[PDB]
């Protein structure tokens, strides 16, 4: 979807970017992408990152493979560090709860599992 | 540099049932140019075929032209 | 095995009777499982009637192996049928399955697409599933245009079987599975042949076709000449664009593309591309001039295409008609033109048709091609030479012509009107010298030894 | 002409633009110099530039003529694209030539191009001035409308229409000339009007 | 202008001569024969046979001393599939084509192949000379025979002159000087097109 991503990036589309990204082919796209377009791409994903934090499972993969393939493009394209650090604190807002949410999962999981135990007793009762 | 000019070729002499010559004048005045048709008659024809009187001759599609041919062929099977 | 097949239809009959009617039910469904085994054997066998038998038992299974109202039907067993049908090289089996079941029923289409996706994720078999995917040609129009199902038109009103976008979705997933696996050269030629009419409308999103098409388009050659239609369809529908479209077209129009077979489709797309309005006169003159210099070596069935199209371009863009009638203005220019002959300022093999100097050239090539050996080609260049009376020439009358068409034409004329011959025929048809008649030897004999 | 109520300009297709006076039956002045289709034109607004025409051709030339010397172009600018649209600024100094995939801001007080601005994917079709002469809105064949600031020329806002668009203009209501509503005419043949009230 | 039998045969030549990428020296020889036959069909009726032009140019660049690298006309350059090309055989003399050369032979000796190839080359040079001398008119002469002069100089190049016999060097220098003379005449005599000088009706 290389020219598709390329068009949407250099034309500042939204819906075409949605059409190509909201779904292998991900690696093929980022292989065929071009450089400053990848910079604007990371910028747009940072926007999506802060705006609705529901499904990370696609976009973190996209940012991952982008930093893989055209990461060194941003290195010789180095006046645009702000596009990286505008995300880089955005993800340090994304780590907050891992200081304490894991302890909530433990205290809550037994209430699940105790139901699970009375539910695994239930067919035999 | 690519804009669809799919409509611009309409100042050409159209062909029809009796006269092979019918230019772009209007729908009702083109059907008046058709031999044997009066002006109120062509108005009735256009209103029966539901073609808008604003539209020119040569702004039509082939199926609309053909149903105009069928309803000028028979004026009785359509209500009158 | 005709008694075996009669047994098969009898067991199907009693099975659908007990399904429409209905410590024991375990064996009652064991009958259906071992009949599935028997039926897969009878499909590996007559196979056409065993296949109709298979669709019958599938309809029965969907109807009544459940308590709910909904008719679920086994993707597993149907995937097994898809496996055996698409591995078995029986072309008549495949032809039956294509015409009676897939090209008729929407649920069969949808679940067939999904099972094909699974079966392809997990070379002959690839070519066969390619034949079937081509065999699915027509796309249904609307949600209310689906309107014919085999089993259980669902009353959900939001069921994926009723949503047209899900049909396109599963077709798109099957075609992507096929491409992600990979296809051969004849297959890619067939897809780039049939793409804009049967493939890209079957996609929810055609953007992967845009990327693969611009790869195959910027590759070069007859593959690109086929890819032009798909790229134009993409630009038309979802306005994904080319970087330098008209210069790519100008550099695409090259030596052997007139002799190439697909010139009818190429000339229709070229007709639209040059019937667009926003086009500079220098560029349309560049297309005309390069095409005339290539018409200098085109076949006749290409020249008959190229010339009335030229006439239509001249009727549309009258700034180009200075390439047919250009009187030198100043007497100093006339004197210079008499002293030294005029050299063509046209530059062939130039990149951009915007900067070729086709304006200030002329159609010397066409006034020369007037003297073609075929009379019809000669008269058709004479339409450029003669006058401009008819307002336009539709190209459908001139396309799809071939040497076969010209030969069948000179056949389908009358057997013979009384013809003419050549008087005063020499006796030295194959004599090498003959110095006693002083009529010069035929050059055929003067350059061919017969002895 | 924005100043004289009886004078008009016309860019034909052949090679000519010409100034007409309304009572007469002949062109007041004739201007040549282009070599292909000429298809965009404008008067120069401002007090000092009373009689200056600008026209963009398809020969990749934007020419500005004085109407006092009926010779050649007083200034010319040669791009590398077919020049589709032109608007002057109401300040009278700078000019926008929309040609191909990029618009070009050009200076006339120094005859030197300021900046080429690329943001569009198919060609840009029509420019218009906006809210208070302060924002230039551009409409391009990618179905895209994008409004720029005019001081630093960054892409300030934009939107997408379902069809490739051909002509576009925001229009004002009345006193102080606040943009009442924006119209866009597309290839598919529908006029989309977006209205804002205040 | 129009016949009932004559132009059918000419049309058959046109199909055979525009089509059929050559697969053998038999194909090359049959094409040369039909080329000189069509020239006879168009003697003293100065018509134009573009399939014959592109065919003769194709055989000339398909005899491949080295290769057709780039920039040789706009006619379809095709590939010699089975090494159907001349080699380092300059000592074989030219000879006249015989009808048996229309018979396919997979067992042919290298010397006979070299002689037959050089024979087709020399006879094609003869047919080009005759075609120019019959088509010095027809004002697309320059755009119809700048490829012929260009391919003559292409064979005149030294990595072809290493394999080319001296008789072909003489013949191609003849064709080159002849076509240069004709091109200069047509450059002096070529006039712009004034077709639409129309008498108005009454």
């Amino acid at each position: 979807l290389g020219t598709v991503l390329n068009q949407a990036l250099r034309t500042d589309d939204s819906d075409l970017l949605e059409s190509c990204l909201q779904t292998l082919i991900i690696q093929n796209t980022i292989n065929r992408m071009d450089s400053s377009l990848a910079g604007t791409l990371l910028s747009k994903l940072a926007a999506r990152m802060h705006r609705r934090p529901g499904r990370a499972f696609g976009l973190m993969r996209w940012i991952q493979w982008t930093l893989v393939a055209h990461g060194g493009a941003l290195v010789t394209q180095p006046d645009l560090i702000n596009r990286l650090t505008e995300l880089s604190r955005v993800l340090e807002e994304r780590s907050r709860g891992l200081s304490s949410l894991l302890a909530l999962k433990g205290k809550l999981d037994m209430l699940d599992a105790q139901l699970k135990y009375r539910k695994a007793l239930k067919m035999a009762g | 540099s690519l804009v669809s000019g799919e409509k611009t070729n309409f100042n050409h002499i159209l062909r029809l049932l009796n006269t092979n010559v019918d230019g772009k004048q209007k729908v009702v005045y083109a059907l008046t140019q058709i031999k044997g048709v009066g002006r109120r008659y062509s108005n009735l024809v256009c209103k029966k075929a539901d073609v808008d009187l604003k539209k020119r001759a040569g702004e039509l599609t082939s199926e609309e032209l053909e149903r105009l041919v069928t309803i000028i062929q028979n004026p009785l099977a359509y209500k009158i | 095995p005709k008694w075996s097949l009669a047994a098969a239809e009898a067991l199907c009959r009693v099975f659908v009777r007990l399904l429409a009617a209905g410590t024991i039910i375990n064996w009652l469904r064991d009958r259906l499982s071992d009949y599935d085994g028997v039926l897969l054997s009878m499909l590996q066998s007559l196979a056409v009637h065993a296949l109709v038998l298979a669709m019958a038992v599938l309809k029965a299974q969907a109807q009544h192996l459940t308590d709910r109202e909904e008719a679920i039907f086994p993707r597993s067993f149907f995937l097994e049928i898809i496996a055996v049908v698409l591995e078995s090289p029986i072309e008549h089996l495949r032809g039956h399955f294509s015409e009676n079941f897939v090209k008729k029923y929407d649920d069969i289409r949808f679940y067939t697409f999904e099972a094909i996706k699974h079966f392809l994720t997990e070379e002959d078999v690839r070519n066969n599933v390619f034949n079937l995917l081509l065999s699915i040609e027509d796309v249904p129009e609307s949600n209310d245009s689906l309107e014919n199902f085999f089993i259980e038109r669902p009353p959900k009103k939001k069921h994926p079987l009723l949503s047209l976008s899900q049909h396109k979705k599963q077709a798109q997933e099957a075609w992507l599975a096929f491409m992600h696996l990979g296809l051969s050269k004849e297959q890619r030629k067939k897809v780039l042949e049939v793409m804009s009419a049967s493939i890209a409308p079957w996609f929810t999103k055609p953007e992967m076709l845009m990327d693969f098409l611009t790869d195959c388009y910027n590759s070069g050659g007859s593959v690109s000449l086929l890819a032009l239609s798909g790229v134009f369809y993409l630009i038309q529908e979802r306005n994904l664009d080319y970087p330098e479209f008209y210069t790519k077209l100008y550099s695409l129009l090259d030596a052997d593309i007139l002799h190439s077979k697909y010139r009818s489709r190429f000339f229709r797309l070229l007709d639209t591309f040059l019937a667009s309005t926003h086009l500079p006169a220098v560029l349309v003159a560049s297309f005309i001039k390069r095409l005339a210099r290539l018409a200098l070596n085109a076949p006749p069935s290409a020249i008959v295409v190229i010339v009335p199209w030229f006439y239509n371009l001249f009727k549309k863009h009258p700034l180009t008609t200075f390439m047919m009638h250009r009187v030198p203005r100043t007497k100093e220019e006339r004197e210079k033109l008499e002293k030294d002959g005029l050299d063509d300022p046209f530059l062939p093999n130039e990149t951009d048709p915007m900067e070729t100097r086709a304006i200030d050239s002329c159609l010397w090539e066409i006034v020369q091609l007037q003297s073609h050996y075929h009379p019809n080609v000669a008269t058709i260049c004479k339409i450029i030479s003669e006058q401009f009376t008819k307002q336009a020439y539709n190209l459908e009358d001139f396309l799809d012509h071939s040497y076969g068409s010209l030969l069948e034409a000179e056949m389908t004329k009358e057997v013979k009107k009384p013809p003419v011959i050549e008087f005063m025929i020499p006796k030295h048809i194959f004599t090498k010298a003959a110095p006693e008649e002083e009529k010069k030897d035929s050059l055929l004999v003067s350059l061919w030894d017969f002895g | 002409s924005p100043t004289e109520l009886t004078t008009l300009m016309s860019c034909s297709d052949d090679k000519t633009v010409r100034l007409w006076d309304l009572p007469s039956n002949d062109p007041t002045r004739l201007f040549t110099g282009h070599t292909d289709y000429v298809r965009c034109g404008a008067f120069m607004p401002g007090s000092a530039n009373s009689n200056l025409l600008v026209s963009g051709s398809y020969d990749e030339t934007v020419r500005v003529w004085d109407a006092r010397a009926p010779g050649g172009a007083v200034m010319t600018f040669k791009h590398a694209d077919p020049i589709e649209d032109v608007l002057p600024l109401p300040s009278g100094t700078t000019l926008l030539a929309a040609s191909g995939n990029a618009i070009s801001v050009l200076d006339l007080v120094a005859a030197k191009p300021l900046r080429l601005i690329t943001n569009h994917q198919k060609t840009v079709t029509s420019l218009s001035l906006a809210s208070q002469g302060r924002r230039v809105v551009s409409g391009s064949l990618d179905g895209h409308v994008k409004v720029f600031e005019t001081t630093s020329w960054n892409v300030v806002a934009g939107a997408k229409y379902p069809s490739p668009i051909l002509s576009l203009s925001v229009i004002t209501a009345g006193a102080s000339h606040d943009d009442r509503h924006l119209a866009v005419g597309m290839q598919s043949g529908v006029l989309s009007i977006r209205t804002r009230l205040s | 202008h129009f016949h009932q039998v004559c132009t059918p045969a000419m049309l058959a030549i046109a199909r055979y001569l525009g089509q059929k990428v050559p697969a053998a020296l038999s194909d090359f020889a049959v094409g040369i024969y039909l080329s000189i036959l069509a020239l006879q069909y168009q003697d003293f009726a100065k018509r134009y046979v573009p399939e014959m032009m592109n065919f003769l140019l194709n055989t000339l660049c398909a005899l491949a001393p080295e290769r057709a690298k780039s920039k040789l006309g706009n006619f379809p350059v095709h590939e010699p599939p089975a090494g159907i090309r001349i080699k380092d055989a300059t000592n074989t003399p030219i000879r006249q084509l015989n009808c048996g050369d229309c018979l396919r032979k997979d067992e042919l000796s290298p010397a006979e192949t070299s002689s037959l190839q050089i024979a087709i080359l020399s006879t094609a040079t003869a047919i080009l000379k005759s075609a120019a001398d019959t088509w010095h008119k027809l004002p697309a002469f320059i755009e119809s025979f700048q490829p012929a002069l260009s391919v003559a100089q292409h064979l005149l190049t030294k990595p072809n002159a290493s394999h080319l016999p001296s008789s072909l060097t003489s013949k191609l220098n003849d064709l080159a000087s002849h076509l240069s003379r004709l091109l200069q005449l047509s450059r002096l005599s070529r006039r712009p097109l004034e077709l639409h000088h129309h008498r108005p009706l009454a």
